[PDB]
């Protein structure tokens, strides 16, 4: 049953600002299972955060999470133009763990 | 002695052969369904048959249960529970490549490893009211699987529990996510449980996970002039009152020397010319052969 | 990390297979993802294969169209595609669920995703 | 035989009647005090008395209790806690429609059902140090109420637990909150428990909840020439050396033909013209059974 | 939902007993407390009967004055006033304690009070 | 022992506005162990709070609470003139579960 | 008879004298590693031995143990783990003044006190696979702290736990901080546990803490004609086929009046001119002693 | 509360004692610690001594030339100072850590302190 | 291994004023096994914070405490003038339990 809708679709965006993303679930979810991966230019995505709020290893600190039940957020202290990219969000719910369909920078 | 696994009165035993007593109620996929022996005068059991429980764990109260079954000369294997219709929210057709039966898998025919379906494992409450006026034999199982991810994969919960309850027996099991060493090609076991379940007493299965819930039961005349022989020997049809492992008796005289396990109307046993226990009830088995020793020098005066 | 199969062209109706192979970790003992990822596009969750009771899974969208599986000794797990049609034209990923406490069904390693492509 | 409930040596026995040894100890209120019997020959029981314990509940290791008191002969009922004055801050009067007697309501006479007072349940940590250089019987229970509702209203905590500790026994309990059917119009249960407690031992009890505290306890001389004799039969005063539950025994011969379970200087057992156990002690009665038998038959040569 | 007795006029020392009985809901279950309530007054805890286990407890206030009892077959809480006074002549609700884990002692469910009133 | 006061003991407010009311316990309550319900003109009252912060079925989001030990507060982000009536604490600390007398609203 | 502790066949006794089975096994520090008598035909204990655990607690299934070892005829005492380069992260030099042996302290010899080193106590895994194709008799303990201080300053954990694995054994401790009655000086306690080890089997011990780890470990020949008397008599030596605790025998007859406890080609007991168990187990020894009674009374006819 | 020696004066490489003794608590329960301060500056574990079980632990820098013990009877501590140098001219405190539950490791209560000097 | 360091190494300050000082540890240590001291003037030093937070007995609540891992605060809503002291950070991070080299107030 469950599917996601994340915003923005797409930021604009400047080097050393602040931003969050979010993501809502049409059902809900726990907190304990929602992610986000980043995904730049094709290549296989990344894990980057893993408990709603946890980093993954290899992710700065700015990068940060927080939510509950159907609204989950993703948010980073200071973007930079390299370290930018689409954003997808994940969630078990049952099955499918159907992901929201990747949130995009351009910086 | 007639050399044979005879029959008693013209009843047949049951053989097993590379089935096992743990194997057999848990109904091994390499083994039949032993509808067409559901009544016998003694079971048949090879000393160490090969395949047992297809998938590797502990037999909880093992020792028990082949004892209250050496009584029983007949079951009925019901659906306790059907496959179908019984789980609609739950994936009943788990299998295991342990478990293998002329193909890459399978899984016992008397229970059910039941996983989750559409990523969901509901907490289920199944219950069942032993409505036939006999003694109801419940095999029930714990997954204890090797890590996590396999734990989450099935039953997707982590802290899982399973509960048995009736009017006389209540357990509740915290199965362990311990990475084993590989037997049978795998690593997690299954360990397995048995209760009675008295007529008109109810039976109710609860679980957040792990539960392998049974499919079957027997519903078991307890019976008596039974028991499980333990030898290896042909099947050919021959009559005697008396079975003894290695071959039936003819009353020439009311005197045994053959193997202690004995079943039917049978002399007694001397040595002039069936019961087991686990490693913490040695006690217990120095009882049984104290028991039976005596009795043995008694007999043959 | 995951290596994978090489890119792959083909008509329609032509059923094919991917592959991946771990190296790096014990492969029987994390599950295994497999995610449709179209150009650009969404990328979406085909289903599991759990590599040590071969308990699979799928998203009803492809079930049937897709079909999983696994071998111990190789380390790998494949996946196969049944009457294909040109949106299947796009860049399939394994991956793996890693384990921890209490968070769990993340994908924490990627193969670099195969083209599989029809034309 | 003499066809009655006969004396053994001027020593009456104990009649529970509908009573029964799970109620008896537990004083049960359908049920005298039995402070008129503390001695005797032999307890008398029926074959199922209707009237045991009062509230629906499993009776822990009741098999055993039965054969420890089997050998009793006298108590001593003190009390080991005081109704009054052992328990300040608790609740004391709890009572159950379940044990009904001449009333609305009661509770058993060996045990106090606290609950809370002032709507406050203090962490108790009562004890008791056995001065009386004698083994000391205690009884207690643990509450499964049937839902959190009674619970809290009652211990006014959930995550209750119990716990007993002396010498060499030490057990904890946390009771769970099970909706069981209606048995005696009651639905939660209460799980009863009990140990020996050695001269100069101590026993500690410690409780957030569902304790169902000891009020009294028997001191008790272990004796011998006593046990459990079930039997339906009169109790006319009459004399003899030996009793059987069909009757008593004068010595025309050492031979017995009537029910096995036998009391005093009684002759032996023979076919030719007392334990229990669970079911999941079946190996166990095989083994009584079974030296039961054998001895049986050595008795009639 | 709760259900109640009517709206009652006495003189002092005239002993008088309300009701109030319950449906969508096992009754046996959930535990029962009373509620006085004078005209825009505070309103107060008279006390519980378990309806299970018939264990009352009373506000130290209330204790004797009042009397609570519960009746299994007709689903149904009674509460009795003995030796009345004027400030009696109030509003008495009866309430339910609903099931909650590691949460309790809330009234999530009320009758709608009956005016027992003295003159 | 226990007795609670809560203030203000009447508030004058306008619609489309925010709220804080305490309860303050004479002695400690748990948190798990107090609770709030609505009351209108004399009718039966209603559980609005069951948890200190936990919202019961049928009343909105705004409706809000915190607090520890001794102290309390129930919280609105909105108040409207046919929503808002007498709020009654209530809390265990053994018996009797005395309630702190209603704060109302003449909004 | 002969009235002395004699040798069966030349082969020597074991005498433990003030020590204990317990404290045998564990090594109490009073008393000799008993590597001069790895080998025996019987072992000898007084009726109540001072020095056994020289730390209070509970042996668990200590009344199984002593009836495993009766069969036992030879050990081999290796070093299952070695005190030094087994646990690199830990402290084995524990030591307490309950278990004083010429000196203030000491500990026992067949285990290790472990405890933290540099103030950390790392989750250990240490495990030990049966490659000496004998059943190994595995002995540890979890120690019960009489409170949170003793706990956090030895194994600098609060809710720590215990567990031990092998093919067909699987136990978790969580050990509980009791301020139980000082015992030889000592207030919280050891409780001991035992198991045996099946060739090519391998046992994982797991623990955060409160393990008192195992240092040896006897690989033991099963054997036969073994067990444990009890009495007190001179240890000279002396020649019989036959041994009874208050002393050997001849044949001059095949029958026996001395104490039941017997061991070797030994005559029959009679009363014409070794096994034990605890309180919740009064069922079985009343069937050990019918079991005995009965034959003892068939034996003099 | 604690109490401790006196003050002392010593030449260097002369060995010396302190002692602390409790009341007011059951002193076989609570751990002790001992600590140096010298003044004005950091001050800095010395080590614990069990004294239910004798379990000593020493910080690697003061291990050997500082020894602890404890009797039971006298409810007391000792601390024993070997080879005295100039920079042990400092106050010798011992501690308790107090005994809570998920909390641990702190020193709720403190003695005196004792200059110990070296000239 | 594990040492600690805090700052301010001295505060001047006001009666009346608000303060937080901080402990690194240069390796990990759990929440629940931080400590923080007063110490008067070579006096025997006093137990005022025993779990990051917690707050011990004889201490006012105006003592605070906060963080996790590597980073520890001690905070103070009010000094005043009798009441300041220097203060001393603790840890477990396995033996030694090195204390941080006390902050001092000059107020």
């Amino acid at each position: 049953e469950n599917v996601l809708t994340q915003s923005p679709a797409i930021m604009s965006a400047s080097p050393g600002e602040k931003v969050t993303m979010t993501c809502r679930a049409t059902s809900s979810v726990s907190s304990s299972y929602l992610h986000w991966y980043q995904q730049k230019s094709g290549a296989s995505p990344k894990l980057w955060i893993y408990g709603t709020s946890n980093l993954a290893s290899g992710v700065p600190a700015r990068f940060s999470g927080s939510g509950s039940g159907t609204s989950y957020s993703l948010t980073i202290s200071t973007v930079e133009a390299e370290d930018a990219a689409t954003y997808y969000c994940q969630q078990y719910s049952g099955y499918p763990l159907t992901f929201g369909a990747g949130t995009k920078l351009e910086l | 002695h007639n050399g044979k696994l005879c029959l008693l009165k013209g009843i047949a035993p049951l053989q097993l052969g590379n089935c096992s007593v743990a194997g057999w109620i848990l109904g091994n996929p390499e083994c039949e369904l032993l509808i067409s022996r559901e009544s016998w005068s003694y079971i048949v059991e090879k000393p160490n048959p090969e395949n047992g429980t297809c998938y590797p764990g502990h037999f909880a109260d093992y020792e028990e249960l082949r004892e209250q079954l050496s009584s029983v000369s007949s079951f009925e294997r019901f659906e306790i529970f059907p496959k179908e219709s019984s789980w609609p929210n739950h994936t009943t057709t788990g299998v295991s490549a342990s478990c293998s039966h002329n193909g890459e898998s399978s899984f016992y025919k008397n229970l059910l490893w039941l996983t989750g379906k559409n990523g969901l494992y509901p907490n289920l409450s199944k219950s069942y009211a032993n409505n036939k006026e006999k003694e109801v034999l419940v095999l029930w199982g714990v997954h204890h699987p090797p890590n996590i991810g396999d734990q989450r994969a099935l039953y997707h919960t982590e802290n899982a529990y399973v509960s048995v309850v009736s009017s006389h027996y209540s357990r509740k099991f915290t199965p362990e996510i311990a990475k084993r060493p590989k037997v049978r090609d795998q690593e997690g076991r299954i360990n397995y449980y048995w209760t009675l379940l008295e007529p008109g007493d109810t039976i109710i299965f609860e679980a957040n996970g792990n539960l392998i819930a049974p499919r079957y039961a027997f519903a078991l005349s307890r019976g008596f002039g039974s028991g499980i022989i333990n030898s290896n020997a042909p099947m050919d049809e021959c009559d005697a009152k008396c079975q003894t492992p290695q071959g039936a008796i003819n009353s020439s005289l009311p005197f045994q020397n053959v193997h202690p396990v004995t079943i039917g109307e049978c002399p007694k046993y001397v040595r002039s010319a069936g019961k087991e226990f686990n490693k913490l009830e040695r006690r217990m088995e120095n009882l049984n052969k104290k028991v039976d020793d005596g009795f043995i020098d008694i007999w043959t005066y | 990390q995951l290596q994978q199969s090489g890119p792959e062209l083909v008509k329609p109706g032509a059923s094919v297979k991917i592959s991946c192979k771990a190296s790096g970790y014990s492969f029987t003992d994390y599950n295994m993802n497999w995610v449709k990822q179209s150009d650009g596009k969404s990328l979406e969750w085909i289903g599991i294969i759990n590599p040590n009771y071969g308990i699979i899974s799928y998203n009803q969208k492809f079930k049937g169209k897709a079909t999983l599986t696994v071998d111990q000794s190789s380390s790998t797990a494949y996946m196969q595609l049944n009457s294909l049609t040109s949106e299947d034209s796009a860049v399939y990923y394994c991956a793996r669920w890693g384990n921890s406490p209490y968070y769990y069904y993340y994908m924490d390693v990627w193969g670099k995703g195969t083209t599989v492509t029809v034309s």
